[PDB]
Protein backbone atom coordinates (compact mmCIF):
# COMPACT_ATOMS: atom_id res chain seq x y z
CA UNK A 1 0.00 0.00 0.00
CA UNK A 2 2.00 3.13 -1.24
CA UNK A 3 -0.84 5.53 -0.35
CA UNK A 4 -0.31 7.67 2.47
CA UNK A 5 -3.36 7.68 5.01
CA UNK A 6 -6.53 9.38 3.69
CA UNK A 7 -8.90 11.52 4.83
CA UNK A 8 -11.87 9.99 2.98
CA UNK A 9 -11.35 6.35 3.29
CA UNK A 10 -8.60 3.43 4.97
CA UNK A 11 -5.67 4.02 2.52
CA UNK A 12 -5.22 0.22 2.84
CA UNK A 13 -8.70 -0.73 2.05
CA UNK A 14 -8.84 2.08 -1.29
CA UNK A 15 -5.66 0.04 -2.09
CA UNK A 16 -6.97 -3.45 -1.63
CA UNK A 17 -10.28 -2.14 -3.83
CA UNK A 18 -8.32 -1.44 -6.91
CA UNK A 19 -6.22 -4.69 -6.08
CA UNK A 20 -9.15 -6.57 -5.29
CA UNK A 21 -10.96 -5.15 -8.51
CA UNK A 22 -7.90 -6.29 -10.73
CA UNK A 23 -8.27 -9.63 -9.80
CA UNK A 24 -11.76 -9.92 -11.01
CA UNK A 25 -11.07 -8.25 -14.59
CA UNK A 26 -9.49 -11.48 -16.15
CA UNK A 27 -6.59 -11.14 -19.01
CA UNK A 28 -5.14 -13.90 -21.50
CA UNK A 29 -1.79 -13.55 -23.60
CA UNK A 30 -3.11 -16.82 -25.28
CA UNK A 31 -6.97 -15.50 -26.31
CA UNK A 32 -5.55 -15.41 -29.76
CA UNK A 33 -5.72 -19.43 -29.81
CA UNK A 34 -9.23 -19.73 -29.38
CA UNK A 35 -9.15 -17.71 -32.46
CA UNK A 36 -6.87 -20.27 -34.48
CA UNK A 37 -7.53 -17.96 -37.55
CA UNK A 38 -5.81 -15.20 -36.67
CA UNK A 39 -2.27 -13.79 -36.20
CA UNK A 40 -0.37 -12.05 -32.83
CA UNK A 41 0.43 -8.95 -35.62
CA UNK A 42 -2.85 -8.09 -36.06
CA UNK A 43 -3.93 -7.00 -32.84
CA UNK A 44 -0.50 -4.91 -33.14
CA UNK A 45 -1.63 -3.51 -36.01
CA UNK A 46 -5.11 -2.83 -34.92
CA UNK A 47 -3.96 -0.86 -31.39
CA UNK A 48 -1.70 1.09 -33.64
CA UNK A 49 -4.48 1.95 -35.60
CA UNK A 50 -6.67 2.97 -32.54
CA UNK A 51 -4.03 5.23 -30.66
CA UNK A 52 -3.53 7.09 -34.24
CA UNK A 53 -7.31 8.04 -34.39
CA UNK A 54 -6.88 8.77 -30.63
CA UNK A 55 -4.51 11.68 -31.63
CA UNK A 56 -6.38 13.25 -34.20
CA UNK A 57 -9.65 13.61 -32.20
CA UNK A 58 -7.35 14.27 -29.13
CA UNK A 59 -8.84 11.59 -26.54
CA UNK A 60 -7.32 10.97 -23.79
CA UNK A 61 -5.07 7.63 -22.68
CA UNK A 62 -7.46 6.50 -20.31
CA UNK A 63 -9.82 6.26 -23.62
CA UNK A 64 -7.17 4.15 -25.72
CA UNK A 65 -6.40 1.65 -22.47
CA UNK A 66 -10.13 1.26 -21.98
CA UNK A 67 -10.85 0.40 -26.00
CA UNK A 68 -7.46 -2.31 -25.58
CA UNK A 69 -8.85 -3.80 -22.38
CA UNK A 70 -12.22 -3.83 -23.83
CA UNK A 71 -10.78 -5.53 -27.02
CA UNK A 72 -8.45 -8.15 -25.38
CA UNK A 73 -11.00 -9.01 -22.87
CA UNK A 74 -14.46 -9.39 -25.23
CA UNK A 75 -11.60 -11.45 -27.74
CA UNK A 76 -11.57 -14.34 -24.61
CA UNK A 77 -15.08 -14.54 -24.50
CA UNK A 78 -15.46 -15.44 -28.13
CA UNK A 79 -14.05 -18.27 -30.67
CA UNK A 80 -12.91 -18.17 -34.14
CA UNK A 81 -13.17 -14.62 -35.15
CA UNK A 82 -12.06 -13.54 -38.42
CA UNK A 83 -9.32 -10.51 -39.70
CA UNK A 84 -12.80 -8.94 -41.26
CA UNK A 85 -14.62 -7.72 -38.33
CA UNK A 86 -11.34 -6.80 -36.42
CA UNK A 87 -11.62 -3.01 -37.45
CA UNK A 88 -15.62 -2.94 -36.04
CA UNK A 89 -14.53 -4.74 -32.93
CA UNK A 90 -12.08 -2.42 -31.94
CA UNK A 91 -13.53 1.19 -33.43
CA UNK A 92 -16.65 -0.39 -31.29
CA UNK A 93 -14.44 -0.61 -28.66
CA UNK A 94 -12.61 3.03 -28.64
CA UNK A 95 -16.70 4.20 -29.36
CA UNK A 96 -17.99 2.67 -26.01
CA UNK A 97 -14.50 4.35 -24.07
CA UNK A 98 -15.01 7.70 -25.37
CA UNK A 99 -18.38 7.93 -24.14
CA UNK A 100 -16.71 6.90 -20.71
CA UNK A 101 -14.26 9.01 -20.80
CA UNK A 102 -14.56 12.50 -22.78
CA UNK A 103 -16.89 15.70 -21.61
CA UNK A 104 -17.96 16.08 -25.16
CA UNK A 105 -16.96 12.71 -27.28
CA UNK A 106 -17.05 12.88 -30.63
CA UNK A 107 -20.52 11.88 -32.48
CA UNK A 108 -21.38 8.25 -34.02
CA UNK A 109 -20.27 9.32 -37.57
CA UNK A 110 -16.95 10.09 -36.94
CA UNK A 111 -16.46 6.81 -36.02
CA UNK A 112 -17.80 5.14 -39.08
CA UNK A 113 -15.94 8.14 -41.15
CA UNK A 114 -12.60 6.90 -40.21
CA UNK A 115 -13.73 3.09 -40.72
CA UNK A 116 -13.20 4.63 -44.59
CA UNK A 117 -16.85 2.52 -44.88
CA UNK A 118 -15.84 -0.39 -43.67
CA UNK A 119 -17.82 -0.43 -41.13
CA UNK A 120 -21.14 1.69 -40.70
CA UNK A 121 -22.78 3.71 -37.67
CA UNK A 122 -25.47 0.93 -37.00
CA UNK A 123 -22.81 -2.04 -37.09
CA UNK A 124 -20.91 -0.11 -34.93
CA UNK A 125 -24.46 0.20 -32.53
CA UNK A 126 -24.86 -3.42 -32.63
CA UNK A 127 -21.29 -4.68 -31.87
CA UNK A 128 -20.89 -2.08 -28.85
CA UNK A 129 -24.07 -3.79 -27.38
CA UNK A 130 -22.45 -7.40 -28.25
CA UNK A 131 -19.55 -5.99 -26.52
CA UNK A 132 -20.86 -4.65 -23.45
CA UNK A 133 -23.20 -7.88 -22.72
CA UNK A 134 -20.21 -10.02 -23.79
CA UNK A 135 -17.99 -8.14 -20.93
CA UNK A 136 -20.72 -8.74 -18.51
CA UNK A 137 -21.37 -4.94 -18.75
CA UNK A 138 -17.95 -4.82 -16.83
CA UNK A 139 -16.53 -1.43 -18.13
CA UNK A 140 -14.42 -0.13 -15.73
CA UNK A 141 -11.24 -1.57 -15.43
CA UNK A 142 -7.82 -0.04 -14.25
CA UNK A 143 -6.02 0.34 -17.27
CA UNK A 144 -1.96 0.67 -18.00
CA UNK A 145 -2.10 4.27 -17.85
CA UNK A 146 -4.23 4.85 -14.96
CA UNK A 147 -1.68 2.80 -13.05
CA UNK A 148 1.45 5.15 -14.08
CA UNK A 149 -1.22 8.45 -13.21
CA UNK A 150 -1.78 6.45 -9.64
CA UNK A 151 2.42 6.04 -9.50
CA UNK A 152 3.00 9.52 -10.53
CA UNK A 153 1.33 11.43 -8.14
CA UNK A 154 2.83 8.65 -5.11
CA UNK A 155 5.97 9.75 -6.54
CA UNK A 156 5.43 13.47 -6.07
CA UNK A 157 3.80 14.01 -2.29
CA UNK A 158 4.65 16.67 -0.07
CA UNK A 159 3.46 17.47 3.94
CA UNK A 160 -0.45 17.37 3.99
CA UNK A 161 -0.17 14.05 1.81
CA UNK A 162 -2.93 14.98 -0.89
CA UNK A 163 -3.32 11.91 -3.25
CA UNK A 164 -6.41 13.98 -5.25
CA UNK A 165 -5.09 17.15 -6.87
CA UNK A 166 -2.29 16.06 -9.08
CA UNK A 167 1.06 17.29 -8.92
CA UNK A 168 4.02 16.15 -11.25
CA UNK A 169 5.74 16.20 -14.28
CA UNK A 170 4.54 16.24 -17.85
CA UNK A 171 7.55 15.11 -19.77
CA UNK A 172 8.62 12.45 -17.48
CA UNK A 173 4.15 11.11 -17.66
CA UNK A 174 4.92 11.04 -21.91
CA UNK A 175 8.51 9.59 -21.72
CA UNK A 176 7.01 6.65 -19.49
CA UNK A 177 3.03 6.21 -21.60
CA UNK A 178 5.69 5.99 -25.00
CA UNK A 179 7.05 2.71 -23.69
CA UNK A 180 4.07 1.16 -22.46
CA UNK A 181 2.00 2.01 -25.25
CA UNK A 182 4.50 0.07 -27.56
CA UNK A 183 4.57 -2.51 -24.76
CA UNK A 184 0.80 -2.96 -25.14
CA UNK A 185 0.97 -3.77 -28.74
CA UNK A 186 2.73 -7.02 -28.02
CA UNK A 187 -0.12 -9.20 -26.56
CA UNK A 188 2.73 -11.06 -24.18
CA UNK A 189 2.15 -8.06 -21.80
CA UNK A 190 -1.15 -9.68 -20.80
CA UNK A 191 0.76 -12.02 -18.80
CA UNK A 192 1.49 -9.45 -16.64
CA UNK A 193 -0.88 -7.42 -14.83
CA UNK A 194 -1.81 -3.67 -15.42
CA UNK A 195 -0.16 -2.55 -12.10
CA UNK A 196 3.12 -4.62 -12.74
CA UNK A 197 3.62 -2.96 -16.26
CA UNK A 198 3.44 0.51 -15.54
CA UNK A 199 5.52 -0.62 -12.19
CA UNK A 200 8.12 -2.44 -14.47
CA UNK A 201 7.96 1.04 -16.89
CA UNK A 202 8.99 3.32 -14.30
CA UNK A 203 11.77 1.35 -13.24
CA UNK A 204 12.99 1.64 -16.66
CA UNK A 205 12.91 5.71 -16.13
CA UNK A 206 14.16 5.38 -12.27
CA UNK A 207 14.89 2.96 -10.03
CA UNK A 208 13.89 0.12 -8.05
CA UNK A 209 13.91 2.09 -4.86
CA UNK A 210 11.29 4.26 -6.27
CA UNK A 211 9.19 2.19 -7.88
CA UNK A 212 8.59 0.34 -4.19
CA UNK A 213 8.02 4.14 -2.75
CA UNK A 214 4.75 4.43 -5.72
CA UNK A 215 3.74 1.15 -6.38
CA UNK A 216 4.49 -1.47 -3.33
CA UNK A 217 5.78 -4.38 -5.57
CA UNK A 218 9.31 -5.76 -4.16
CA UNK A 219 11.52 -5.89 -6.85
CA UNK A 220 11.21 -10.12 -7.15
CA UNK A 221 7.01 -9.00 -7.86
CA UNK A 222 7.61 -7.25 -10.88
CA UNK A 223 11.31 -9.09 -11.40
CA UNK A 224 9.88 -10.75 -14.96
CA UNK A 225 8.26 -8.27 -16.22
CA UNK A 226 11.18 -5.82 -16.14
CA UNK A 227 12.85 -8.96 -17.88
CA UNK A 228 10.15 -9.24 -20.57
CA UNK A 229 10.27 -5.45 -20.57
CA UNK A 230 14.00 -4.67 -21.41
CA UNK A 231 14.02 -4.87 -25.22
CA UNK A 232 11.22 -2.41 -25.33
CA UNK A 233 12.65 -0.29 -23.03
CA UNK A 234 16.66 -0.47 -24.87
CA UNK A 235 14.92 0.09 -28.20
CA UNK A 236 12.67 3.14 -27.44
CA UNK A 237 16.22 4.85 -25.38
CA UNK A 238 18.48 3.97 -28.58
CA UNK A 239 16.12 6.89 -30.33
CA UNK A 240 15.49 9.59 -27.58
CA UNK A 241 12.58 9.88 -25.52
CA UNK A 242 9.76 12.48 -26.72
CA UNK A 243 8.43 15.69 -25.45
CA UNK A 244 5.21 16.95 -24.30
CA UNK A 245 2.90 18.78 -26.93
CA UNK A 246 0.26 21.35 -26.55
CA UNK A 247 -3.00 20.40 -27.93
CA UNK A 248 -5.36 22.58 -29.54
CA UNK A 249 -8.40 23.96 -27.24
CA UNK A 250 -6.58 20.62 -24.71
CA UNK A 251 -5.65 23.56 -22.00
CA UNK A 252 -1.74 22.83 -20.55
CA UNK A 253 -2.85 21.36 -16.77
CA UNK A 254 -4.55 18.54 -19.09
CA UNK A 255 -1.90 18.33 -22.28
CA UNK A 256 0.20 15.08 -21.07
CA UNK A 257 -3.39 13.25 -21.11
CA UNK A 258 -4.06 13.28 -24.40
CA UNK A 259 -3.07 10.15 -26.30
CA UNK A 260 -0.18 10.80 -28.97
CA UNK A 261 1.19 8.58 -31.91
CA UNK A 262 5.01 8.22 -33.46
CA UNK A 263 5.71 5.51 -35.99
CA UNK A 264 5.83 2.63 -33.12
CA UNK A 265 5.84 0.42 -36.64
CA UNK A 266 9.14 -0.99 -36.92
CA UNK A 267 10.40 -0.29 -33.02
CA UNK A 268 8.39 -3.35 -31.82
CA UNK A 269 9.86 -5.56 -34.60
CA UNK A 270 13.45 -5.15 -32.42
CA UNK A 271 12.06 -7.71 -29.91
CA UNK B 1 -37.15 -11.49 -23.39
CA UNK B 2 -39.18 -9.80 -20.45
CA UNK B 3 -40.80 -12.75 -19.45
CA UNK B 4 -42.23 -12.85 -15.83
CA UNK B 5 -42.85 -8.74 -15.78
CA UNK B 6 -46.20 -7.45 -15.29
CA UNK B 7 -45.74 -3.47 -15.20
CA UNK B 8 -48.52 -2.47 -12.01
CA UNK B 9 -47.63 1.50 -12.04
CA UNK B 10 -45.44 4.58 -14.15
CA UNK B 11 -43.20 5.41 -11.18
CA UNK B 12 -42.06 8.65 -12.80
CA UNK B 13 -40.15 10.17 -16.03
CA UNK B 14 -37.64 13.07 -15.33
CA UNK B 15 -33.53 12.81 -17.06
CA UNK B 16 -32.98 9.23 -15.07
CA UNK B 17 -35.76 8.17 -18.31
CA UNK B 18 -39.09 6.00 -18.13
CA UNK B 19 -39.22 4.00 -14.42
CA UNK B 20 -42.22 1.66 -13.86
CA UNK B 21 -42.82 -0.70 -10.59
CA UNK B 22 -43.09 -4.43 -11.88
CA UNK B 23 -44.38 -8.04 -10.20
CA UNK B 24 -42.52 -11.13 -10.94
CA UNK B 25 -46.03 -12.58 -10.59
CA UNK B 26 -44.54 -15.55 -10.90
CA UNK B 27 -42.58 -15.01 -7.61
CA UNK B 28 -44.66 -11.90 -5.85
CA UNK B 29 -41.02 -10.11 -6.17
CA UNK B 30 -41.11 -6.49 -6.87
CA UNK B 31 -38.78 -4.71 -8.98
CA UNK B 32 -37.78 -1.15 -10.29
CA UNK B 33 -37.65 -1.18 -13.97
CA UNK B 34 -35.89 1.75 -16.28
CA UNK B 35 -36.80 1.53 -19.87
CA UNK B 36 -34.09 3.26 -22.52
CA UNK B 37 -35.57 3.34 -26.33
CA UNK B 38 -32.61 2.60 -28.29
CA UNK B 39 -34.17 3.40 -31.54
CA UNK B 40 -35.17 6.62 -30.84
CA UNK B 41 -30.99 7.24 -29.69
CA UNK B 42 -29.04 8.66 -32.07
CA UNK B 43 -25.74 8.21 -30.01
CA UNK B 44 -26.50 4.67 -28.88
CA UNK B 45 -26.19 2.96 -25.73
CA UNK B 46 -26.45 6.42 -23.82
CA UNK B 47 -22.97 7.49 -22.26
CA UNK B 48 -24.80 8.02 -18.74
CA UNK B 49 -26.24 4.23 -18.86
CA UNK B 50 -23.04 2.94 -19.61
CA UNK B 51 -21.45 4.95 -16.66
CA UNK B 52 -24.63 4.37 -14.60
CA UNK B 53 -24.60 0.12 -15.14
CA UNK B 54 -20.47 -0.42 -15.31
CA UNK B 55 -20.31 1.56 -11.44
CA UNK B 56 -23.56 0.17 -9.65
CA UNK B 57 -22.48 -3.47 -10.79
CA UNK B 58 -19.17 -2.80 -8.84
CA UNK B 59 -21.28 -0.92 -6.03
CA UNK B 60 -22.97 -3.53 -4.22
CA UNK B 61 -23.66 -2.82 -0.97
CA UNK B 62 -27.20 -2.11 1.48
CA UNK B 63 -27.36 1.62 1.32
CA UNK B 64 -26.77 1.47 -2.22
CA UNK B 65 -30.30 0.62 -4.68
CA UNK B 66 -29.10 -2.67 -6.44
CA UNK B 67 -28.74 -3.19 -10.08
CA UNK B 68 -30.11 -6.60 -10.63
CA UNK B 69 -30.14 -7.31 -14.05
CA UNK B 70 -29.65 -5.45 -17.52
CA UNK B 71 -32.35 -6.77 -20.11
CA UNK B 72 -31.87 -6.44 -24.19
CA UNK B 73 -35.14 -6.66 -26.36
CA UNK B 74 -36.85 -5.15 -29.49
CA UNK B 75 -34.27 -2.01 -29.37
CA UNK B 76 -35.35 -1.31 -25.65
CA UNK B 77 -32.81 -1.35 -22.93
CA UNK B 78 -34.14 -2.22 -19.30
CA UNK B 79 -32.52 -1.46 -16.39
CA UNK B 80 -33.75 -3.82 -13.81
CA UNK B 81 -33.22 -2.53 -9.91
CA UNK B 82 -34.30 -3.43 -6.44
CA UNK B 83 -37.38 -1.36 -5.55
CA UNK B 84 -37.80 0.62 -2.60
CA UNK B 85 -41.87 2.31 -2.19
CA UNK B 86 -41.21 5.53 -1.21
CA UNK B 87 -38.32 8.62 -1.58
CA UNK B 88 -37.36 11.48 1.12
CA UNK B 89 -39.12 14.21 -0.22
CA UNK B 90 -42.00 12.71 -0.64
CA UNK B 91 -41.59 11.56 2.82
CA UNK B 92 -40.72 14.72 4.54
CA UNK B 93 -43.42 16.14 2.74
CA UNK B 94 -45.34 13.65 4.63
CA UNK B 95 -43.59 14.15 7.61
CA UNK B 96 -43.55 18.13 7.64
CA UNK B 97 -46.28 19.09 10.26
CA UNK B 98 -45.36 15.86 12.59
CA UNK B 99 -41.63 16.22 12.02
CA UNK B 100 -39.11 13.28 11.09
CA UNK B 101 -38.50 12.07 15.05
CA UNK B 102 -34.79 12.69 15.74
CA UNK B 103 -33.83 8.82 16.24
CA UNK B 104 -35.19 8.22 12.59
CA UNK B 105 -32.80 11.54 11.15
CA UNK B 106 -29.61 10.11 13.02
CA UNK B 107 -30.54 6.90 11.89
CA UNK B 108 -31.33 7.79 8.01
CA UNK B 109 -28.14 9.88 8.15
CA UNK B 110 -25.56 7.54 9.71
CA UNK B 111 -26.89 4.88 6.69
CA UNK B 112 -27.05 7.51 3.86
CA UNK B 113 -22.87 8.38 5.68
CA UNK B 114 -22.45 4.60 5.05
CA UNK B 115 -23.47 4.17 1.38
CA UNK B 116 -20.96 7.56 0.58
CA UNK B 117 -18.37 6.26 2.61
CA UNK B 118 -18.89 2.73 -0.17
CA UNK B 119 -19.02 5.03 -3.09
CA UNK B 120 -15.63 7.20 -2.12
CA UNK B 121 -13.51 3.84 -0.97
CA UNK B 122 -14.90 2.68 -4.22
CA UNK B 123 -13.56 5.95 -5.98
CA UNK B 124 -17.09 6.77 -7.00
CA UNK B 125 -18.94 10.14 -6.69
CA UNK B 126 -22.53 10.45 -6.95
CA UNK B 127 -23.05 14.23 -7.62
CA UNK B 128 -26.56 14.17 -7.85
CA UNK B 129 -27.60 13.65 -3.75
CA UNK B 130 -30.62 15.43 -2.98
CA UNK B 131 -34.17 13.83 -1.54
CA UNK B 132 -35.41 13.10 -4.71
CA UNK B 133 -32.74 10.11 -5.26
CA UNK B 134 -32.68 8.75 -1.44
CA UNK B 135 -35.10 5.98 -1.60
CA UNK B 136 -36.32 4.45 1.77
CA UNK B 137 -38.45 1.29 2.77
CA UNK B 138 -40.86 -0.31 5.02
CA UNK B 139 -38.13 -1.71 7.25
CA UNK B 140 -36.24 1.83 8.54
CA UNK B 141 -33.61 1.37 5.44
CA UNK B 142 -32.51 4.19 2.99
CA UNK B 143 -30.44 3.79 -0.03
CA UNK B 144 -28.58 5.88 -2.80
CA UNK B 145 -30.78 6.05 -6.04
CA UNK B 146 -29.31 7.64 -9.80
CA UNK B 147 -25.75 7.38 -10.63
CA UNK B 148 -26.58 8.57 -13.56
CA UNK B 149 -24.45 11.81 -12.72
CA UNK B 150 -21.90 9.79 -10.56
CA UNK B 151 -17.75 9.39 -11.98
CA UNK B 152 -15.29 7.06 -10.82
CA UNK B 153 -12.08 9.68 -9.76
CA UNK B 154 -8.39 9.02 -10.10
CA UNK B 155 -6.44 8.55 -7.32
CA UNK B 156 -4.95 11.37 -8.34
CA UNK B 157 -7.97 13.28 -9.74
CA UNK B 158 -8.26 15.02 -13.29
CA UNK B 159 -10.48 17.67 -14.21
CA UNK B 160 -14.25 16.93 -14.41
CA UNK B 161 -17.80 17.98 -15.79
CA UNK B 162 -18.77 21.43 -14.68
CA UNK B 163 -22.45 21.41 -14.57
CA UNK B 164 -22.78 18.66 -11.20
CA UNK B 165 -25.26 18.63 -8.72
CA UNK B 166 -29.33 20.39 -8.74
CA UNK B 167 -28.73 23.80 -7.56
CA UNK B 168 -29.67 23.70 -3.55
CA UNK B 169 -28.04 20.72 -2.64
CA UNK B 170 -24.72 22.38 -4.79
CA UNK B 171 -21.33 22.84 -2.97
CA UNK B 172 -20.07 26.73 -3.14
CA UNK B 173 -16.47 25.40 -4.59
CA UNK B 174 -18.83 24.33 -7.84
CA UNK B 175 -20.15 27.90 -7.70
CA UNK B 176 -17.12 29.80 -7.35
CA UNK B 177 -15.59 27.64 -10.45
CA UNK B 178 -13.21 25.32 -9.09
CA UNK B 179 -11.40 23.14 -11.63
CA UNK B 180 -11.06 20.39 -9.82
CA UNK B 181 -13.23 18.39 -7.31
CA UNK B 182 -13.85 15.46 -5.53
CA UNK B 183 -15.71 13.39 -2.44
CA UNK B 184 -16.44 17.01 -0.22
CA UNK B 185 -19.26 17.76 -3.38
CA UNK B 186 -21.20 14.43 -2.16
CA UNK B 187 -20.44 15.24 1.93
CA UNK B 188 -22.30 19.25 1.42
CA UNK B 189 -25.29 17.33 -0.15
CA UNK B 190 -25.75 15.43 2.70
CA UNK B 191 -25.03 18.07 4.88
CA UNK B 192 -27.64 20.09 3.23
CA UNK B 193 -30.07 17.16 3.25
CA UNK B 194 -29.33 16.49 7.33
CA UNK B 195 -30.61 20.52 8.24
CA UNK B 196 -33.60 19.53 5.71
CA UNK B 197 -34.84 16.55 7.46
CA UNK B 198 -34.20 18.83 10.76
CA UNK B 199 -35.65 22.13 9.58
CA UNK B 200 -38.71 20.41 7.35
CA UNK B 201 -37.78 22.95 4.80
CA UNK B 202 -34.64 23.29 2.03
CA UNK B 203 -31.88 24.86 3.98
CA UNK B 204 -30.52 27.06 0.52
CA UNK B 205 -33.59 27.44 -1.90
CA UNK B 206 -31.30 29.50 -4.26
CA UNK B 207 -33.22 30.48 -7.67
CA UNK B 208 -29.92 31.02 -9.71
CA UNK B 209 -26.05 30.49 -8.88
CA UNK B 210 -25.44 34.02 -7.74
CA UNK B 211 -28.47 33.77 -5.32
CA UNK B 212 -27.50 30.28 -3.96
CA UNK B 213 -23.98 31.59 -3.70
CA UNK B 214 -25.84 34.78 -1.41
CA UNK B 215 -28.39 32.31 0.26
CA UNK B 216 -25.03 30.28 1.61
CA UNK B 217 -23.36 33.40 2.66
CA UNK B 218 -26.07 34.67 4.44
CA UNK B 219 -26.14 31.61 6.74
CA UNK B 220 -22.55 30.80 6.85
CA UNK B 221 -20.98 34.25 6.45
CA UNK B 222 -19.00 34.97 3.33
CA UNK B 223 -15.92 33.68 3.05
CA UNK B 224 -12.50 35.04 3.27
CA UNK B 225 -8.72 33.28 2.90
CA UNK B 226 -8.92 32.79 6.85
CA UNK B 227 -11.75 30.31 6.61
CA UNK B 228 -11.70 28.90 2.97
CA UNK B 229 -7.53 29.16 1.42
CA UNK B 230 -7.74 30.19 -2.36
CA UNK B 231 -11.43 31.29 -2.10
CA UNK B 232 -10.45 35.06 -3.30
CA UNK B 233 -8.33 33.90 -6.44
CA UNK B 234 -11.28 31.45 -7.61
CA UNK B 235 -12.35 32.24 -11.15
CA UNK B 236 -16.05 33.49 -10.07
CA UNK B 237 -15.33 34.87 -6.96
CA UNK B 238 -15.58 38.88 -6.56
CA UNK B 239 -14.02 41.24 -4.47
CA UNK B 240 -18.07 42.81 -4.04
CA UNK B 241 -20.15 40.27 -2.80
CA UNK B 242 -21.67 41.49 0.88
CA UNK B 243 -20.03 40.54 4.10
CA UNK B 244 -22.63 38.73 6.41
CA UNK B 245 -21.59 36.47 9.60
CA UNK B 246 -22.01 33.14 10.35
CA UNK B 247 -24.92 32.41 12.53
CA UNK B 248 -25.81 30.94 15.65
CA UNK B 249 -26.70 26.55 14.62
CA UNK B 250 -28.94 26.70 17.87
CA UNK B 251 -31.07 29.34 15.14
CA UNK B 252 -30.44 27.51 11.89
CA UNK B 253 -30.92 24.08 13.20
CA UNK B 254 -32.99 24.66 16.42
CA UNK B 255 -34.25 20.81 17.22
CA UNK B 256 -30.24 19.63 17.54
CA UNK B 257 -28.44 18.95 20.49
CA UNK B 258 -24.44 19.37 20.54
CA UNK B 259 -23.23 16.98 18.71
CA UNK B 260 -25.99 17.56 15.73
CA UNK B 261 -24.71 21.46 15.26
CA UNK B 262 -20.74 20.34 15.75
CA UNK B 263 -21.44 17.40 12.81
CA UNK B 264 -23.19 19.88 10.13
CA UNK B 265 -20.92 22.66 10.37
CA UNK B 266 -18.15 20.17 9.83
CA UNK B 267 -20.15 18.78 6.77
CA UNK B 268 -20.69 22.68 5.67
CA UNK B 269 -16.93 23.49 5.88
CA UNK B 270 -16.20 26.07 2.97
CA UNK B 271 -13.03 24.49 2.45
CA UNK B 272 -13.29 21.30 0.45
CA UNK B 273 -9.52 20.39 2.48
CA UNK B 274 -11.40 20.51 5.55
CA UNK B 275 -15.16 19.31 4.99
CA UNK B 276 -15.52 16.25 7.15
CA UNK B 277 -15.17 12.98 5.39
CA UNK B 278 -18.26 10.16 5.34
CA UNK B 279 -15.67 7.37 7.27
CA UNK B 280 -14.96 10.64 9.89
CA UNK B 281 -18.41 11.41 10.11
CA UNK B 282 -19.43 7.69 11.06
CA UNK B 283 -17.08 8.52 13.67
CA UNK B 284 -18.98 11.34 14.86
CA UNK B 285 -19.87 11.69 18.73
CA UNK B 286 -23.43 12.20 17.33
CA UNK B 287 -23.61 8.78 16.39
CA UNK B 288 -21.82 7.86 19.66
CA UNK B 289 -25.08 5.56 20.91
CA UNK B 290 -24.95 3.61 17.25
CA UNK B 291 -21.31 3.62 16.49
CA UNK B 292 -18.99 1.12 19.28
CA UNK B 293 -15.54 -0.37 19.74
CA UNK B 294 -12.84 -1.32 17.40
CA UNK B 295 -9.50 -1.76 17.30
CA UNK B 296 -6.15 -1.21 15.63
CA UNK B 297 -2.70 -2.17 14.70
CA UNK B 298 0.55 -0.76 13.09
O1 LIG C 1 -32.66 6.65 -11.12
C1 LIG C 1 -33.40 6.67 -10.18
N1 LIG C 1 -33.91 7.91 -9.71
C2 LIG C 1 -34.51 8.08 -8.37
C3 LIG C 1 -35.66 9.10 -8.45
C4 LIG C 1 -36.71 8.54 -9.43
N2 LIG C 1 -37.42 7.51 -8.71
C5 LIG C 1 -38.48 7.92 -7.80
O2 LIG C 1 -38.72 9.07 -7.69
C6 LIG C 1 -39.26 6.88 -6.99
C7 LIG C 1 -40.38 7.25 -6.21
C8 LIG C 1 -41.05 6.26 -5.49
C9 LIG C 1 -40.56 4.95 -5.58
C10 LIG C 1 -39.43 4.66 -6.37
N3 LIG C 1 -38.82 5.63 -7.05
N4 LIG C 1 -38.98 3.27 -6.45
C11 LIG C 1 -37.74 2.82 -7.05
C12 LIG C 1 -36.97 3.19 -8.14
C13 LIG C 1 -35.84 2.42 -8.30
N5 LIG C 1 -35.93 1.58 -7.32
N6 LIG C 1 -37.04 1.79 -6.55
C14 LIG C 1 -34.66 2.46 -9.26
C15 LIG C 1 -35.00 3.12 -10.57
C16 LIG C 1 -33.65 3.74 -10.99
C17 LIG C 1 -33.13 4.32 -9.70
C18 LIG C 1 -33.55 3.31 -8.67
O3 LIG C 1 -33.80 5.51 -9.49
Amino acid sequence: SPLPVLSWANREEVWKIMLNKEKTYLRDQHFLEQHPLLQPKMRAILLDWLMEVCEVYKLHRETFYLAQDFFDRYMATQENVVKTLLQLIGISSLFIAAKLEEIYPPKLHQFAYVTDGACSGDEILTMELMIMKALKWRLSPLTIVSWLNVYMQVAYLNDLHEVLLPQYPQQIFIQIAELLDLCVLDVDCLEFPYGILAASALYHFSSSELMQKVSGYQWCDIENCVKWMVPFAMVIRETGSSKLKHFRGVADEDAHNIQTHRDSLDLLDKA
Amino acid sequence: PMENFQKVEKIGEGTYGVVYKARNKLTGEVVALKKIRLDTETEGVPSTAIREISLLKELNHPNIVKLLDVIHTENKLYLVFEFLHQDLKKFMDASALTGIPLPLIKSYLFQLLQGLAFCHSHRVLHRDLKPQNLLINTEGAIKLADFGLARAFGVPVRTYTHEVVTLWYRAPEILLGCKYYSTAVDIWSLGCIFAEMVTRRALFPGDSEIDQLFRIFRTLGTPDEVVWPGVTSMPDYKPSFPKWARQDFSKVVPPLDEDGRSLLSQMLHYDPNKRISAKAALAHPFFQDVTKPVPHLR
